[PDB]
């Protein structure tokens, strides 16, 4: 039986191979490449309704400093106490960023005044700082471009001898986070290709059947990107360095992957005498159902994080679903076109024996005892817990990024003279109905001030009582001065700015916010300012939001992806347990990947997982994962006939060898991302690593076999069994 | 039918379905294992709907020992 669908393919094998390779030069030229489409459309990193977010607006708008969240700090550092010439060149650059207003929409200075220039100055007299107000959110193109025009205007004046300044800030670290992974894309894929090229060709042993199954997965590349490049370029979605770099990799894995499948069946029907066409046709119907049903997979899947709040997880979606989709419709189309045009020439048949002997013993031993190894198989999987009594999340961008780039260099300096909050402020601010310009306010201010200077972690406090963040009439025209960026204008509220001792970005710093909140709070109450609304606003706040949003999106991403395999391996297999089984061993698997993926970068390594490690790797984990499982899964439906445990075991014998080349070559293409500069994406990699190499010789090979011969009919109900 | 049983062999330790006789030992004379034998007897039962007990699979060492149970069993 020849499916009409294979038939065409065959049919109109050149014709199918000119068409996608016009379509991979009419894109790459009239489109711009992914990496500019990434730079021009990117996307804002806090969610628009984050509480910190908005505040940080509010706090901006009410005191005329920007509207923007995204915030940068100039530093300037002297190989001696910063004399008086230095404040000369700090008034000119100031002057020439404040008359920027394109790009700094405010600066606000504070060491230019005396009564408050000792409260920014270093300990040791050789460094200070000043922050800007830049406009564009946070990695929005807007703020790529502002922070380079600030740090060209920095490098463009003359510093003084021995005087060197740095800018620094969560906007700046964001571009530089962009650059980098754009700039470490031609890395990971040169790497990648070159460490899959070694192992495919140890794998077939003929260059020729490994260069026309990269070729296949090139033009599967170049159009995944290509079209989601066309998307980003009409602006239809937002794109990330996320997106871009875990999109690629995923088309190259993916692609290889529906290639393997290819050439690995129809190799096996040329072994079995199959003729060039009856083998060609057999390849189609042992794999089309399982590319198709794994294309889905990865593309389904990664859409569910298009449900997630955070931007990073929620820009995801789009992008790599119809990347996959892509990558998919060529290898169901190419893939057997060129297969078709390769047996014609003769160069796709095995160089060496398929040999099955040594899966077949190992069938054997699973489908006569399943119990015992389901058990033993299963065990293995959950001990993978053990890390995550011990599992801590980081959320410090810099280390994640080479020590190099601007904004880590700038850093450097500031740890250099500043305790390391000093540069990630908090600010609060609260709002009354009302004017404070008189005593009796002031005096619940400076209350306010002393109840927040006790707070746990907390180590300065300016306020207009505080001018230099410590104990000290307002009505002094230098202290109008002063209270002219402490106090609204002329508006009924007023701010401090909160500085911790030891990171904000650790997790005990984000536990200091709440008790802001309810030390400001009660010290509000029981006064006639317990009616004012409170804003608060910074590093640490805005990450508050990030671990509530993060830790609990997390399940809608993961928890939709399971019911949204599901739904597809059912359709595929029409059947019920075995839909189940086949992601269901996958998820029960996820231990033994959290597990090892904690041990090497928390525990082995001593860095700790980036708080986007989990979220965007499991998706990758669920749905790779699983479509092993199928394609194991539906050649047990092929093979039964003589018997379920005899199906099982030869099944193995064929799928056993063809899944493990494609298991290790995903998980090396994803694990190839580790030599990325940008250290959060080569976690992810890794992550996902380690489970498909767990998922392929264990859930593959042990679980779902042992699981299948224990089940005997039950496994396809409802279908008919012999 | 010795037909069937003769194919199911030959396929299992990969000899021809002519050359195996019946007197002759899966392990002895064919050069099978621990793992083929239980092979042989969990495929000769699914091909018939039949069920073996490790106390015969271990008994059925000889292609006439498979005809005599499947055959009397029948």
């Amino acid at each position: 039986e020849k499916p009409f669908i294979a038939r065409m393919i065959h049919a109109f094998a050149v014709p199918i191979i000119l068409g996608w390779l016009a379509v991979c030069v009419v894109v790459t030229v009239f489109v711009p490449s992914l990496e500019a489409v990434g730079q021009e459309r990117s996307v804002s990193l806090s969610p628009k309704d984050a509480p910190s977010f908005e505040a940080m607006g509010r706090i901006g708008m009410v005191f005329k400093e920007g509207d923007s969240d995204s915030f940068a700090m100039v530093i300037i550092e002297g190989n001696q106490p910063l004399g008086d010439a230095a404040h000369k060149y700090y008034d000119g650059l100031v002057a020439q960023l404040r008359a920027d207003k394109k790009h700094v929409q405010s600066v606000q200075d504070l060491w230019g005044d005396p009564l408050t220039a000792a409260g920014v100055q270093s300990n040791d007299g050789k460094a200070a700082y000043v922050q800007l107000s830049l406009a564009g959110n946070q990695g929005t193109p807007l703020a790529n471009e502002s922070v380079e025009a600030v740090r060209s205007i920095v490098e463009s004046t003359p510093a003084p001898p021995g005087i060197k300044a740095y800018v620094t800030g969560p906007s700046a670290l964001a571009a530089d986070m962009h650059h980098s992974g754009d700039r470490s894309m031609a890395r990971i894929t040169m790497v990648t290709v070159a460490v899959i090229f070694i192992m495919l060709l140890l794998v077939y042993r003929s260059i020729i059947t490994v260069v026309l199954l990269l070729i296949t997965v090139g033009v599967e590349l170049t159009a995944a990107r290509g079209v989601v490049a066309v998307l980003g370029h009409s602006g239809a979605i937002g794109l990330t360095t996320f997106a871009v770099s875990l999109l690629t990799s995923l088309a190259i894995a993916a692609g290889t992957d529906y290639g393997i499948f290819i050439i690995g069946r129809y190799q096996e029907a040329r072994q079995a005498g199959e003729d060039k066409e009856a083998a060609y046709y057999t390849m189609y119907r042992g794999t089309a159902h399982v590319i198709l049903g794994s294309g889905l997979t990865i593309a389904g899947a990664t859409f569910c994080l298009s449900f997630a709040r955070m931007p990073y997880f929620q820009t995801l979606g789009i992008p790599c679903a119809v990347g996959m989709l892509v990558a998919v419709a060529v290898a169901l189309t190419l893939g057997p076109a060129v297969l078709h045009v390769g047996s014609r020439f003769g160069l796709f048949d095995p160089k060496r024996l398929l040999k099955v002997r040594g899966w077949r013993r190992v069938g054997t031993v699973v489908v006569r005892w399943p119990l015992p190894v389901l058990v033993a198989t299963c065990a293995i999987a959950l001990v993978g817990l053990l890390a995550l009594p011990g599992y801590k999340t980081s959320y410090n961008d810099r280390d994640y990024l080479p020590d190099f780039i601007p904004a880590n260099q700038g850093y450097a300096a500031a740890d250099r003279h500043f305790s390391q909050a000093r540069m990630k402020p908090e600010i609060l601010m609260i709002e009354s109905d009302h004017d404070m310009r008189n005593p009796a306010d002031f005096l619940v201010l400076d209350k306010l001030a002393k109840g927040i200077f006790r707070v746990p972690g907390i180590s300065r406090v300016q306020a207009i009582t505080r001018p230099e963040g410590t104990t000290m009439v307002f009505k002094n025209k230098d202290f109008q001065r002063a209270m002219k960026s402490f106090l609204s204008s002329d508006g009924h509220a007023a701010r401090f700015i909160i500085l911790h001792r030891g990171d904000p970005q650790s997790p005990e710093g984000i536990k200091s916010i709440d008790a802001i909140r309810t030390a400001a709070e009660e010290s509000l109450k029981g006064t006639p300012l317990e009616d004012a609304k409170i804003y608060l606003a910074g590093t640490a706040a805005v990450f508050h939001d990030i671990s509530e949003g993060a830790q609990w999106d997390l399940l809608i991403a993961a928890i939709s992806s399971l019911c949204l395999i599901f739904i597809i391996m059912l359709i595929i297999t029409r059947a019920f347990i075995a839909a189940a089984v086949i992601v269901g061993t996958v998820a029960l698997s996820l231990g033994a990947s959290f597990g090892l993926s904690v041990l090497l970068w928390q525990h082995i390594l001593a860095i700790h997982l980036h708080w986007l490690v989990l979220a965007m790797s499991v998706i990758v984990l669920l749905a790779v994962g699983s479509d092993y499982n199928l394609l194991l899964v539906s050649r047990f439906k092929q093979e039964i006939g003589a018997g379920l445990k005899t199906g099982i075991i030869r099944s193995m014998g064929g799928t056993g060898k063809v899944v493990t080349n494609a298991g290790l070559v995903f998980a090396v293409t994803m694990a190839s991302m580790a030599v990325s500069d940008l250290r959060v994406i080569g976690q992810v990699g890794t992550t996902i690593g380690l489970g498909l190499l767990f998922d392929t010789l264990i859930v593959r090979s042990f679980m779902t076999p042992s699981i299948a011969a224990l089940l005997g009919r039950w496994f396809w109900w409802p279908l008919r069994v012999r | 039918i010795e037909e069937r049983v003769k194919k199911i062999i030959g396929e299992q330790l990969g000899v021809k379905q002519e050359e195996v006789t019946n007197n002759a030992s899966f392990v002895e004379d064919l050069g099978a294992d621990s793992l083929d034998t239980v092979e042989l007897v969990m495929a000769l039962e699914e091909e018939f709907d039949t069920e073996i007990p490790d106390e015969e699979a271990e008994k059925i060492t000889t292609v006439q020992a498979a005809i005599d149970y499947i055959n009397g069993h029948q």
